């Protein structure tokens, strides 16, 4: 979720 | 943006009826093409999804095409629980346009 | 498993705008769910498409209703509602609340339409 | 510093059908010489892990590479999401074509996500010149960073 945030 | 799509068509049991809509060049030609199957008093079903192939529980014998502006929608081995309206839909420019509409008569 | 089911009025006079609301059950409207859209069918006639709506808010109109039609979603009871103005007489039809769930498939899931009588 | 961008979809279509990446990932960020649209090459690179087969192309400055990773991902009954080996979790299904989502999960961006039959890929990235290889179906998903693909296959034909 970080990555794709 | 309408199909012109016949008022109905007529065959009978063991035959092959074709239904054809005729685009505008401009939604028809290129966004593809479905088919839905509606029984009188009750909600349309999606008949065939894409130009050509064929959604999961659909009889064999419907087939679908789409050569230029026109499509044709092939029923081979018309039955007796065929009897529908027959509904063409195409997408025009972020634009939902059914066909007119065919009442399919054994 | 998706579920459609519509609660509008059964009776509308022209004086009034016509309001119909569409319940989903069995999934959730989400960034996951591609479109709905209502779409009405004379007695007798052909299908015609009003509107559809996207889960962000955004919403693409028929030319033909743009001016007369509006469209609006509620994401926290998942539903989504219409609003029809300056009914007539040729507006008593049946309104279906369809929707595309598979990738394919396109107009796939249809609700249970209402009858609408001006 | 440096940061991460996900390949425009025509850029993904070109690498499956050519092996070959174009530059200046589009605002505007040249690699080098400031020219752009030039078809280069993707090399086998050096082995980093057991698993990754990475592609790469490079091998107040930008600096643009464009790396085709073959990675691992793997899912559990009753396969509703996939992880692959650097992290990615995806919440789709893997044996969701794009009929089948009422007897399969879908969870992810809906307007990021597609499916092509009778897909072509080239055999080999690192090979400038391969045998081109149809897939029945292949799906790509575009995240904030990569794009993900994965051909998908029937559930009751490879799990038991
Ligand atoms: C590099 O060349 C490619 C291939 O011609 C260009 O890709 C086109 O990009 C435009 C803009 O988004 C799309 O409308 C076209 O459809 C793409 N081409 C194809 C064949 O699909 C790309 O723009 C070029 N990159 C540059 C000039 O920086
Ligand atoms: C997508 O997957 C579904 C199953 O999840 C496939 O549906 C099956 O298709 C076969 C092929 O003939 C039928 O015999 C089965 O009855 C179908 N259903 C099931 C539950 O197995 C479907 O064909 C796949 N592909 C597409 C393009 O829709
Ligand atoms: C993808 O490839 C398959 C396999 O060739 C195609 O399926 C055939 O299509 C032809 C032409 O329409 C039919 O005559 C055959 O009966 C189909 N089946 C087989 C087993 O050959 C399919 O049409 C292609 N395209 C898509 C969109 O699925
Ligand atoms: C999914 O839809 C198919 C349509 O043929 C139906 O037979 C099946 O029961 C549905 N499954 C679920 C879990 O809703
Ligand atoms: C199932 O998998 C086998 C082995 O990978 C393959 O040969 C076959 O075509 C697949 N499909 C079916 C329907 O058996």
């Amino acid at each position: 979720s970080y990555k794709q945030r | 943006s309408v199909l012109t799509q016949p008022p109905s068509a007529s065959g009978t049991p063991g035959q092959r009826v074709t239904i054809s809509c005729s685009g505008s060049s401009s939604n028809i030609e290129t966004n593809y093409v479905s088919w839905y199957q509606q029984f009188p008093g009750t909600a349309p079903k999606l008949l065939i999804y894409r130009n050509n192939q064929r959604p999961s529980g659909v009889p064999d014998r419907f087939s679908g095409s789409k050569s230029g502006t026109s499509a044709s929608l092939a029923i081979s081995g018309l039955r007796s629980e065929d009897e529908a309206e027959y509904y063409c839909g195409t997408w025009d420019d972020n634009s939902w346009v059914f066909g007119g509409g065919t009442k399919l008569t054994v | 498993q998706l579920q459609l089911q519509e609660s509008g009025p059964g009776l509308v006079k022209p004086s009034e705008t016509l309001s119909l609301t569409c319940t989903v059950s069995g999934a959730s409207i989400d960034r996951s769910t591609y479109y709905w859209g209502w779409i009405r069918q004379p007695p007798g006639k052909g299908l015609e498409w009003i509107a559809n709506i996207y889960y962000n808010g955004r919403a693409v109109y028929s030319p033909s209703l743009k001016s007369r039609v509006t469209i609006s979603v509620d994401t926290s009871k998942n539903q989504f509602s219409l609003k029809v103005r300056s009914l007539t007489a040729a507006d008593t039809a049946v309104y279906y609340c369809a929707t595309r769930w598979n990738y394919f498939f396109d107009f796939d899931y249809w609700g249970r339409g209402t009858l609408v009588t001006v | 510093n440096t940061e991460y961008v996900a390949p425009p979809m025509w850029e993904i279509h070109h690498i499956n059908s050519h092996s070959q990446c174009y530059s200046s990932y589009s605002f505007v960020a040249y690699h080098r010489d400031s020219y752009e649209n030039k078809t280069m090459q993707l090399m086998p690179d050096d082995y980093s892990n057991t698993h990754s087969t990475r592609y790469v192309t490079v091998k107040e400055t930008s600096n643009l590479n464009c790396m085709v990773t073959i990675t691992t991902a793997r899912s559990k009954y009753p396969y509703h999401f996939f992880a692959t080996s650097t992290g990615d979790v995806v919440d789709i299904s893997p044996f969701y074509n794009g009929t089948n989502r009422n007897a399969s999960y879908f969870g992810e961006n809906a307007d990021k996500f597609f499916i092509f039959p009778n897909y072509t890929i080239v055999s080999d990235f690192g090979r400038p010149n391969s045998a081109l290889e149809t897939h029945r179906l292949v799906a790509f998903l575009e995240r904030a960073d990569s794009v993900i693909s994965w051909d998908i296959q029937d559930e009751k034909n490879v799990t038991c």
